[PDB]
């Protein structure tokens, strides 16, 4: 179990203000005004069936980043010290209740008076507020989306995923479940555990809880390419007929050709994205999303402060002296280590690598191709309108795109089976 | 800013007690004195009167 | 009815005892849980989900084939309510009649 | 200084020193039960004006009685009450000896729980051969009450891994509290039910039930 609620805001980019401007903000409510945009998000990307675009909104991604951002700059009202709601404005936005409901336009004696002015790179803790301590429910359902916000926000690179292989996990309720979610989409099961979620919090060793985590654990194995139809982990793995697409598609499948021998015993890890091509891949973002919305019911092993920027040191749940490290992978190196993986097991041809790799590098051009035009009409869009000031998608640098600790990742994700 | 130190204290006695003032360089206005006292005066009432002569 | 000092024990002695009976031997409310909020969720606006509540004190059972029993709350109240009827029958002032 | 209406003296004073813990054993109940000396398990009250006696405080083994008074059988008076005490323990002491012998069973640990709710099911006239068997802990004070699901809801219950008892009686009044300027203040623990306690091993499980359950 958990004992400490603590977050952390979205750090500046160089700007002088969170780099969300009132355009961006009337977009994200323009059906619904509620600032907790974890449901309208899973309706926009449409279950990932394609690459979802918008003219303010290009990517996920985008929407992901925008969603951090408003809520790091519009949650510092109510948790200044002095811990009052309806009295000041944050970009024409005032909240609706000292509960925290939704957001309205400021009346006009507060649209007179100045707004507030955010900081960078904050850390807030949930027990300070009293209508948050008063009701823990209220405190458990919003701090699930908190919690997804913080692993967004806590390094420079892309969100974090948690992996975790133990045996005594599986029980017969977790079989029984199981079952049901046979040739279902990685999306779908996705969609049902978060609102599964949202309607009722989670105990600590419950049955969603163990069920999730033996997702992400499969999801993760079938990636790398240790776990394949000829391979299997208790009969289950996933399947992609067409891996290094723009828009990959796994499958939840039974097979009874083998079963791959397991050791006994407890092992994770915690594995990130860092090229900016997650922008753009929709399962790696929902990972995401579901080890935030199970981090309200659990607690997590701590992450070490060498792995993560200085701002984001010995927070008081989340990263300590000697805990585990981070391991970051970037996307087109890592479908070279699946097929070399497969074709070392012997399922697969040197031509079927062939064709995968020239898929795979036509789909990263694209990509790479996309998201440096969309930064520079960013860097156009911030020089001629200097009270706006905003950000479209999380920055990056050209660094980011080399290969790094792909090996590394793949050998220890390998080796947790 | 306290200090650490117990209650202790006194028992109720049932008789009046002898008091002496001290005074202090201190300066005010008699006519502001006597107004006060006015203000907290007990009287009227009618005390018993004792003896002139034993 | 608030405060027992106004009500005199020599002038009213039956009201005063009536009031002492309500005031100490009224029924204590109770609550119970229901329901699978896991796929229905909840309608409940000012009290917590998966909780019902009652005026009534609840007790389950402990055997299922009963036998009569007396320890329920509701006889507790009828006896109460006939021995403060006894007192004022018994009443010298009323028997003339009688 | 000034608190509301209230006043402070301006120094403080706390204690420093703290004494330790001692079990219940079957020995120490037999001595409760036999109240032969001035041991007796519970002290008696005055009242300040008149000097007599209106109410009693109860201890160990006799903070039990939840139930409504008039099915205890008590008398009026105080004596009277001594009286009917000192036989009832004393039945119940050789019953309980019958069960557990005293050379064999000497060096072991009581269930608290279970004495209380014995001793009140006894006074009351209740089934109390159930509770016999769980006099003596085994494992664990609330784990054995946990695992235990044939019970009776009269005394105790259970709500997964939480231990649902009702708190007893601590003041016990007499035929003479005429709720008087005197008459000592009881603080609502003379009434049936007017508290309810929850057990359990670690603060986080106990609040987490009370996410579900009213406050």
């Amino acid at each position: 179990a958990r004992a400490a609620f603590l977050f952390k805001t979205v750090g500046f980019g160089g700007l002088q203000n969170v780099p969300i401007n009132d355009e961006l903000s009337s977009h994200l409510l323009r059906a619904g005004n509620s600032p907790w945009q974890l449901t309208q998000f899973l309706d926009w990307i449409s279950l990932g069936r394609g690459l979802a675009t918008s003219a303010l909104v290009p990517t996920a991604g985008s929407r992901y980043y925008q969603m951090s951002c408003l809520l790091s700059g519009t949650l510092q009202i109510p948790f200044r010290p002095n811990h009052r709601w309806g009295d000041i404005r944050f970009l024409r936005l005032v909240w609706s209740a000292p509960t925290l409901d939704g957001l309205v336009v400021a009346p006009p004696q507060v649209l007179a008076q100045p707004a507030l002015q955010a900081q960078a790179d904050r850390v807030y803790d949930c027990d300070d507020y009293p209508f948050l301590a008063r009701d823990p429910r209220f405190k458990h359902r919003v701090y699930q989306q908190l919690s997804a916000v913080t692993l967004l926000n806590l390094t420079g690179f892309g969100p974090i995923s948690y992996v975790r292989v133990d045996e005594d996990m599986w029980s017969g309720d977790v079989n029984q479940l199981l079952m049901n979610y046979f040739g279902h989409t990685f999306a779908e099961i996705a969609y049902t555990l978060c609102q599964a979620s949202a309607n009722r919090p989670w105990e600590y060793d419950g049955t969603y809880a163990r069920m999730t985590q033996i997702v992400l654990s499969l999801f993760w194995l079938s990636y790398v390419g240790v776990i394949h139809q000829q391979n299997t982990y208790r009969t289950f793995y996933f399947q992609c007929n067409r891996r290094g697409d723009a828009a990959e598609v796994w499958i939840l499948s039974c097979s009874l050709n083998h079963s791959a021998q397991i050791r006994p015993g407890n092992r994770s890890l915690f594995v990130m994205p860092t090229s900016p091509d997650w922008n753009m891949d929709v399962n790696l973002i929902l990972s995401s999303t579901l080890t935030g919305c199970l981090c309200s019911g659990s607690q997590l092993p701590l992450i070490d402060n060498n792995s993560v920027p200085a701002v984001s040191r010995n927070i008081h749940g989340w990263t300590g002296r000697a805990g585990n490290q981070l391991h970051g992978f970037q996307v087109r190196r890592m479908v070279t280590e699946f097929c070399d993986r497969l074709r070392r097991d012997g399922v697969m041809t040197q031509a079927q690598q062939n064709q995968v790799e020239a898929l795979a590098d036509q789909t990263q051009q694209f990509k790479r191709d996309k998201l440096e035009t969309w930064a520079r009409e960013d860097d156009q869009y911030n020089q001629a309108h200097p009270n706006s000031t905003m950000f479209r998608t999380k920055p990056f640098t050209n660094a980011q795109w080399g290969r790094g600790n792909t090996g590394a990742t793949s050998a220890a994700i390998a080796a947790l089976i | 800013g306290m200090r650490i130190s117990a209650l202790q204290s006194l028992s109720d006695t049932p008789s009046p007690v002898q008091w002496l003032p001290q005074y202090t360089i201190d300066q005010a206005a008699m006519d502001e004195g006597d107004l006060m006292v006015s203000r907290l005066t007990q009287l009227p009432l009618r005390p018993d009167y004792g003896n002139i002569w034993v | 009815f608030m405060n027992i000092q106004l009500i005199s024990p020599i002038d009213a002695p039956i009201l005063r005892q009536w009031a002492e009976i309500i005031h100490r031997y009224w029924p204590n409310p109770s609550q119970i849980r229901y329901g699978a909020p896991n796929v229905f969720g909840s309608a409940n606006l000012f009290t917590p989900p998966e909780v019902l509540l009652l005026p009534i004190d609840h007790q389950p059972a402990n055997v299922t084939t009963p036998t009569l029993d007396f320890t329920n709350e509701l006889t507790n109240w009828r006896a109460r309510v006939c021995e403060l009827m006894k007192n004022l029958v018994d009443n010298q002032r009323y028997q003339p009649g009688w | 200084a000034n608190v509301w209406g209230v006043r402070l003296a301006d120094s403080l004073s706390s204690p420093t020193i703290e004494t330790r813990t001692r079990q219940y054993t079957l020995h120490d109940l037999c001595s409760d039960l036999d109240a032969n000396p001035g041991r007796e398990p519970w002290k008696p009250l005055r009242n300040q004006r008149t000097n007599n006696i209106v109410a009693v405080q109860l201890f160990r083994p006799l903070q039990g009685l939840v139930l409504d008074t008039q099915l205890y059988g008590f008398p009026g008076a105080f004596d009277d009450w001594e009286r009917f005490m000192r036989e009832k323990l004393r039945v119940l002491k050789y019953e309980v000896l019958r069960i557990y012998p005293i050379s064999n069973y000497s060096n072991e640990h009581v269930n608290v729980f279970v004495a209380n709710a014995l001793v009140g099911a006894f006074l009351s006239n209740q089934a109390f051969y159930d509770l016999l068997p769980l006099l003596i802990i085994n494992d664990t004070m609330i784990g054995d009450l946990l695992g235990t699901g044939a019970s009776l809801s009269q005394f105790f219950q259970s709500h997964g891994d939480v231990l649902e008892v009702a708190a007893g009686r601590k003041y016990l009044q007499m035929e003479n509290y005429s709720n008087d300027d005197d008459d000592p203040p009881l603080f609502a623990k003379d009434l049936s039910d007017y508290a309810k306690a929850f057990y359990s091993d670690t603060y986080e499980v106990l609040d987490r039930f009370f996410w579900t359950h009213d406050s």
